[PDB]
């Protein structure tokens, strides 16, 4: 460990890969240091080792490397990250090195960045409702503490704004659930892969304005940073998040800026290695790799902390069936999908409820958690909005004047829903306010049409007017 | 009016989308053939040079 | 034994040299930590080993030791009420030994070696025993667990242990040739357990879901596939089957899926009630969990372990329901391994033997006469997760060619929160005709006629929807508009079922029959009224429409009175309309 | 005999054996492991250095130290005899009915020698399947290849069993005809499940149809090479019987989709580059070598007729399997999912169905003089009725013309009585009688496609007088 | 080889009014026909064979159905030649292939037929060449290219499909033979999508 | 290198009403103008070169027509600089690698243009960079990777194409230079799908 062994005899450099021929000592997955003739040192990882040579993926660019003066030295057999409680308020690059000018962290522990799978016996049911302040999330796609709830975005859609708003407004409601009345804020771990300066500056200014920097750990890999190092950024971020949550009882919110950029680096490595691909050239093991990333959230029996993940990914050409959003949806516990059509109409946040989903919603809503009518109201809203969308489709064929009164009522319900429930701007709505708006919208429909809602709830809440909330 | 709309706007549009999807699928088939040829070449090279 | 050293490491694949004499699909201990692996290729002095555990940190030159045996499971008392990993390691013991994380190289017995069981012998010295015969009885959560002779063992009984308490390692029966039979035996997971004879399917597998139990039934020995995109309801459907089905034993295989879904079962099932034994629901359940972030090579192992345990419980004379949470993950794992093997892939990168593997897995189901002369059955419901929701993908098409029932899920139905979201047009069942005598004897003599009438109404509605999407629903005649509205009633009040509702989660066959009878009576009365000039616009406003719509949420014991009142109201309301 | 122990490579279905240049290409070999168990294999590549063997079944017990390979036969041959009637086989000739193996009169290579075109003659005699929608409108001719196109949930197996049970020749209608010509059925099932296997066994045994049938049953979990060999063994038996014993043989191939999937899997396992949509580039030639083994030969009394059955993967007619089958075969019988879901069995849809050789096998001295015109009139009237059925949904029944209402009633009666025959075995005379009763619902003179003589002879009768049930 | 290829000056008279008047083909020209089922293609093909102003007929069957090839091989000997009253077969060469014959023969059938036609042209005659299905020949070509592991173009066909079709069709034409006489080859190809 | 990146707060006035009003781009921002052939990408970029409020314009003709480069070279000296009154060519730098010039130099041209723009930004000027078509640069990358026998990602492009594009576009921005003064780079890249 204290001794340093060097390997010359590099025989091949191409793209992100480097071959060294007399390195049977190097372990699989080991982290190495690549030093050229100028003395500059770059990092790498062993991805294949044999008696005759080893394959190393280079984290930085390979400019200036040569086969005569470059040497490879072993750093550690297993990729580990020094973690500490002092990491809060610090900023790091994609490989965990400080970039704020402060001295390096003194590690309390060194943890393997790949982590270990949580034992399902040791897992706990994610149950604590989180009030994000956004009605389309709180009412219809409820987020609970410990969930993996990504945001499916497009090229021009304000996903970063929505994530910042959620981080700013998210809170539990102990008064509703009867839990311990505490006001402990979320610790935020922010992992950026291939982020542009425009988005990074917005995130930094939002966190500074909210005062969340002192409770945040930032791992920033910029769009001009090396691409291959993006493989490590989510892993280091999630290692820090798990350490905080399950050793110091923090409630950690993890934001991953663009999983699309992570998948691009994964595809680059896979293509360089001639892996058998899935669809559209992505490696077959993309599902397993994304699973090893996403599955690191949740809650643990006996422990008080939690890890909540909100990954963000831009769907290419707004295609939900693209491999990246497809596999993410297959792994995560629902998704929040943005609509370009809603965005073009000035609606913010442009969350489309129909393709959105929350798998853990049923665990955190109902009597004794938010309110007794929550699930039925959500179901009724979904059915009524889908009916309105279908009637919109019918209108394009037969014209609005030919509609019956039921179809016209559903069309007006869909319009008012989009304009008042989805469109909320930057305001922070409590769950009670959101349910009041939902019931006001549902009151537009005849009382007999509400098949999803029990009659006692209808008697309790039906009849209130939308003008009473405003105007 | 409905007959003319269906015969002029709707059917040609659907036909164009069908053609586009067919072209994309055929492109993907050609790329898969290229990959399979490369894989077979690598297998033959390894077998015939170092077994 | 064969002992080599590591030559090459690349992900889950290890090449070991010096392994001449090793056999294919034998289990090997890889590295100094003794990681479990399997030989999948022999080439000269080297062997290709897929490792069922993480390989990070392994170094070239570490020993590889072959056990000389293929992958096997311990079959005996102590498997119920437990959760296992892909290679049958109890996860509770691992949690005790390791903590909240799963580490490498943990060695734990599948069956507890300390727990004592109340042995009750049934054979006597001098008896001739054959494979599959019952040697004795052990109680387990209200079950009578039968200690079976291993399928390949014959001989005459020399001595038996008297009634008492023993561990599974105690040799309760000793044969004349000296072999000692214990409470448990091992079986290779890739070998199907032999049966005396296969039987024709004649009894239904009651899932508790109206659409599956009525329109697309599956027999007790049958196979069903439920493909669909993400968020379409595959997991909720399979967990509803695990909760509500009439199987004696349920084996749930979480192949490559979320760990929270396994935690859901682990937390809820102990608090739920078994539909027939009255005890906790978890006492009849065996969980095999290999989550998506667990090692990829263990997914196939988990599938085979689950199917072998199901066959064992079938051999004990039970009817077993096997739920494979995703066979697509098994296919993906095969593709990942074939990538390291550098094989020539078939369509979409899957290895050519994928269809053969799937057919072999699905053909293990069936109602059989066991080697002991009893009657048992295995029902397999495999979920398929096509990439992008493309049902033309190789795994879905391969499964289409071997399963008896096909329950296609629709993304559009799931988007509008219409559940179970079964695509009626794309679904089918091949067990409908064989189950008709059982329906006549047990549900009603005219139940098949009602089911056929409902299916015909749905087909007519599907035919009319083509015209509706062209000219709108208001351009139809009153009879066709009535067909459209009755189809909507059928979809919203019969086909729909809320899995998380306190009452609608489970539906009996007679309750579904009553709902169908009410719907058909209403349709007949409406067609009669329409034939004499009654406007459809006022038929739809009858309160009996709402009564039929809310008949779903009526409890089972209160349902017959509700059904009688609804029938009377159906007659009266259309009597009132002139 | 000679043993080859120089095994140097085992992976998947393949194994390499050295110093085996004495093994001919395509030979069948026996692989014996260290435990004495014997597996079968086929030589797929021979060279001076080593031979490549594709192994049947799994390779679990095999190791490079104790495995040996020995030759079984240079060419895959099948022992054929007339005693094969009433027997069941597993697809590679092994009995699976528990009866003693047959004593072969001769052993024939299962691969098909092409028929010389100058030796073939024109198919001109029909086969009575007992199904009206086939016999009347899509007649099967001796020597024809008429496939059945079905879907995943459609009852293709039931129709196959019904045809195998009911098929017969009608020599009494052939002018004078041979008073008795032998008739046999060869049933080849590929990739079927255990449920289908048991169904076929019961269907063949419960009525005695087995006594004139030879069954080749390959299961889904059986080796894929056996699935590849199954149709060739069936066609070898069919050719032997027809052209050495003057039998009229009807061959039913229960699922060609499974055969094509097995062919794709075998091609991938042999490192072949696939053609269109992942299927082998030689799939058309393979399907031709299967299909083109049927026909009638000049100077021979026997015949071979094929009814391949295939499930279109997504009801897509343009899929390579149904597309190439339509390229090679003479027409198709299409099953209708709408008819099946309306409770009609057999769910044969006459409109998309077609028999290309039908005209050569019907008419005076073959079935009856009015057959062709009746079939044409039925087709036109049914098309008119199904179109008026869609029109009535928007415009209503009262707005229809009287003849339109007559066509509307005709379509419903045709579906209920002609197509929906259940398990009845209808003679061609009974089917023509039902067709004429259905045409009588139309006014005389609206029957444009039928000559006045036939109309005068057969028009007028009611459905009630001759129907099986109301 | 020929001395010189002549211009399409004189017509190829098929004896059918619609073909000879509305859509004429020049002597040595090329025509394409589709073979849809139930169109009478075989009647028109054999009528063209009987009544054309060609001395020699060459009929090429590339991978036809067994029964259709049998139909051709049975009906053609029964046709009578109006110029002599004897069998039409006395002035035709039939090339017959079924779908189950070797793919090499099915691919080479049209070249064999066109070579025989060119030989009879070089004798100074006018030759009518009929290819019953160039689609089946193209299927055989596609199979051969797939066996060669060549990258396909469009629907699995080799990129040189058009080159081979042109090499077949451009052998037609009215020429001055090396012997100084005049001869022509007129090709009527058939397509079955 | 720069001292610091700053958030762009002043508009890049292109002189076109629709771009300057409906879809503005900031002075240190980036924009893409994809379109088919004949849609106006070059006219838009040359209008930006003529009329924008940038101090220095770097125009990169990556794999385009030589007539357009001649077009610029001929008219720009006779035009007037909007903010200095001199010839428009005096504030312009042209990098031309036409479509028939060597393909590998297309990639070099983009980097040369962006580096020159960065240098003029470091001098405190506000620079506008027009890339005539990044699709030709992508084609050059595809050809090079094809010669390297690398596994293509999608449509034949190398998997690192997105990384190269992102690295190129990230060079734009309003910055504080190492000398302490203010400069900015605006990149308008045209795409030819
Ligand atoms: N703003 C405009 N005002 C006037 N004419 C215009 C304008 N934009 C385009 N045009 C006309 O359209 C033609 C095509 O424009 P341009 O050369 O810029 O195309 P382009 O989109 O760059 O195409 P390509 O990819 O073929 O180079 C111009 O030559 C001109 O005639
Ligand atoms: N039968 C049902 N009743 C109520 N909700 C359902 C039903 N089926 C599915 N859902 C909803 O769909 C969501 C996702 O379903 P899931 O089982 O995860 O589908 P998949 O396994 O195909 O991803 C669940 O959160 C659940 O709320
Ligand atoms: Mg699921
Ligand atoms: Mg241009």
């Amino acid at each position: 460990d204290l001794l340093k062994k060097e390997y010359t005899g590099i025989t091949y450099i191409s793209g992100p890969l480097l071959f060294v021929e007399n390195a049977k000592d190097l372990a699989y997955g080991a982290i190495v240091d690549i030093k050229d003739g100028t003395g500059r040192v770059r990092g790498g990882q062993v991805i294949e080792v044999s008696e005759e040579y080893a394959v190393i993926q280079v984290f930085e660019e390979t400019t200036g490397l040569d086969l005569a003066t470059t040497s490879v030295s072993l750093v550690e057999d297993v990729a580990r990250l020094g973690v500490s409680k002092e990491m809060l308020g610090r900023r790091f690059n994609g490989i965990g090195k400080p970039i704020d000018g402060l001295p390096p962290i003194t590690p309390e522990k060194r943890l393997p960045i790949t982590g270990l799978p949580l034992n399902p016996v040791a897992r706990r049911k994610p149950e604590q409702f989180i009030q994000t302040g956004i009605s389309t999330i709180d009412v219809m796609n409820t987020l609970v503490r410990g969930q993996k709830l990504p945001i499916f975005s497009g090229s021009g859609l304000p996903a970063n704004e929505i994530a910042a708003q959620i981080a700013r407004q998210a809170t539990v409601r102990p008064d509703l659930s009867g839990e311990g009345e505490k006001e402990e804020p979320f610790a935020v771990v922010f992992a950026a892969m291939g982020i542009t300066q425009r988005e990074l500056s917005y995130f930094i200014q939002e966190f500074e304005r909210t005062g969340a920097l002192s409770r945040s750990v930032l791992f920033l890999n910029k769009a001009d940073d090396p691409t291959i190092e993006r493989i490590l950024t989510p892993r280091m971020a999630l290692t820090v998040a798990e350490y905080l949550a399950f050793e110091h009882d923090y409630h950690v919110l993890v934001i991953l800026t663009d999983m699309t950029n992570y998948c691009e680096a994964l595809r680059e490595i896979g293509a360089a290695r001639e892996e058998i691909p899935g669809r559209r050239g992505y490696p077959g093991y993309m599902y397993t790799d994304l699973a090893t990333i996403y599955e690191r959230a949740g809650v643990v029996e006996g422990k008080k902390g939690s890890v909540t993940q909100i990954p963000i990914l831009s769907m290419p050409d707004d295609d939900r069936t693209h491999p990246i959003p497809d596999l993410t949806g297959y792994i995560t516990e629902g998704q929040i999908q943005l609509s370009r059509e809603l965005h073009r109409k000035g609606i913010y946040p442009p969350i489309d409820p129909l393709p959105s989903l929350s798998r853990l919603m049923n665990n955190g809503v109902g009597k004794g958690k938010t309110r007794e009518d929550h699930k039925q109201v959500s179901d009724q809203l979904y059915s009524a909005y889908a009916n309105g969308v279908d009637i919109r489709k019918l209108v394009a064929i037969i014209g609005e004047d030919a509609l019956t009164e039921n179809d016209r009522r559903y069309l007006q319900f869909a319009d008012a829903f989009e304009r008042f429930f989805i469109n909320q701007g930057q305001q922070n709505r409590s769950i009670e306010e959101s349910l009041q708006i939902a019931w006001a919208l549902l009151s537009m429909l005849p009382q007999g049409e509400l098949k999803r809602i029990s009659k006692d709830h209808i008697g309790k809440y039906y009849g209130q007017k939308l003008e009473e909330i405003w105007g | 009016r409905r007959v003319n709309a269906l015969e002029q706007v709707v059917i040609p549009g659907i036909r164009a989308q069908i053609r586009f999807i067919q072209q994309v699928l055929e492109q993907r088939e050609r790329e898969d053939t290229f990959r399979l040829k490369r894989i077979k070449g690598k297998i033959e090279a390894r077998e015939a040079e170092e077994e | 034994m064969i002992q080599g050293v590591i030559q090459k490491i690349a992900g889950p694949a290890v090449i070991a040299k010096g392994m001449l004499g090793a056999r294919m699909y034998d289990i090997c201990k890889v590295g100094e930590e003794g990681l479990v692996g399997e030989i999948i290729r022999l080439d000269g002095d080297t062997a290709f080993v897929q490792v069922y555990e993480d390989t990070s940190g392994l170094k070239v030159g570490e020993p590889v030791v072959s056990t000389g045996l293929p992958l096997a499971v311990e079959l005996g008392p102590g498997m119920l009420n437990g959760i296992y990993d892909g290679i049958q390691r109890p996860l509770e013991r691992i949690r005790e030994k390791t903590g909240i994380y799963i580490t490498r190289g943990v060695v734990v017995h599948a069956l507890d070696r300390e727990k004592k069981w109340a042995w009750t012998p049934m054979v006597k010295p001098g008896d001739e025993v054959r494979g599959g015969m019952v040697l004795g009885t052990v109680p387990e959560f209200g079950f009578t667990h039968k200690i079976l002779v291993p399928p390949d063992v014959r001989g005459r009984v020399k001595e038996v242990k008297p009634a008492g308490e023993y561990t599974v390692e105690e040799p309760v029966v000793v044969l004349e040739d000296g072999t000692e039979l214990k409470m448990y035996h091992t079986w290779p997971v890739r070998r199907a357990r032999p049966v005396q004879r296969k039987l024709d399917p004649n009894t239904p597998f009651l899932t508790g879901m109206r659409i599956l139990d009525v329109l697309f039934p599956v027999a007790m020995g049958g196979t069903a596939a439920i493909p669909g995109p993400f968020g379409s309801g595959k997991t909720v459907t399979q967990q509803s089957l695990a909760k509500w089905s009439n199987a004696d034993v349920v084996v749930y295989v979480g192949c490559g899926e979320r760990g929270n879904e396994m935690t859901d079962v682990l937390v809820e099932f102990p608090e739920l009630t078994d539909p027939k034994t009255g005890g906790p629901l978890m006492h009849r359940t065996v969980l095999i969990a290999n989550t998506s972030n667990m090692p990829v090579a263990a997914r196939e192992a988990s599938i085979y372990v689950g199917v072998t345990i199901a066959e064992y419980f079938r051999d004990q004379g039970f009817s077993v329901a096997l739920m494979a949470d995703s066979t697509s993950r098994w296919a993906e794992a095969l593709r990942e391994i074939s990538s390291r093997l550098e094989e020539m892939p078939a369509e979409e990168g899957y290895p050519p033997y994928l269809a053969a593997r799937l057919a072999a897995f699905y053909e293990r189901a069936g109602k059989v006469i066991t080697l002991g002369g009893e009657e048992g059955a295995v029902t397999i419901v495999g979920a398929v997760s096509p990439p992008g929701g493309d049902m033309s993908e190789p795994v879905t098409q391969s499964t289409l060619r071997i399963v008896g029932a096909f329950w296609r899920l629709d993304a559009s139905l799931a988007f509008r929160r219409h559940f179970p979201a079964i695509n009626w047009n794309g679904s089918y069942s091949l067990f409908t005709s064989a189950l008709d005598p059982w329906y006549r004897e047990n549900v009603a003599e005219d139940y098949p006629e009602l089911r056929d009438a409902i299916s015909e109404l749905l087909q007519r509605e599907a035919g009319l929807q083509e015209i509706v999407q062209l000219v709108g629903p208001d351009a139809l005649q009153d009879a066709e508009r009535l067909v459209i509205e009755v189809g909507r009633i059928i979809r919203e009040d019969f086909l729909q079922q809320n899995a998380y509702h306190e009452v609608d989660a489970y539906c009996s066959m007679k309750k579904a029959y009553g709902i169908m009878k009410m719907i058909l009576a209403f349709y007949k009365e409406a067609e009669a009224a329409i034939k004499r000039g009654v406007s459809i616009d006022e038929i739809l406003q009858l309160p009996v429409l709402e009564r039929i719509g809310r008949a779903r949420y009526v409890s089972e014991e209160e349902f017959p009175a509700y059904f009688e009142e609804a029938m009377k109201e159906i007659q009266g309301a259309f009597k009132a309309l002139a």
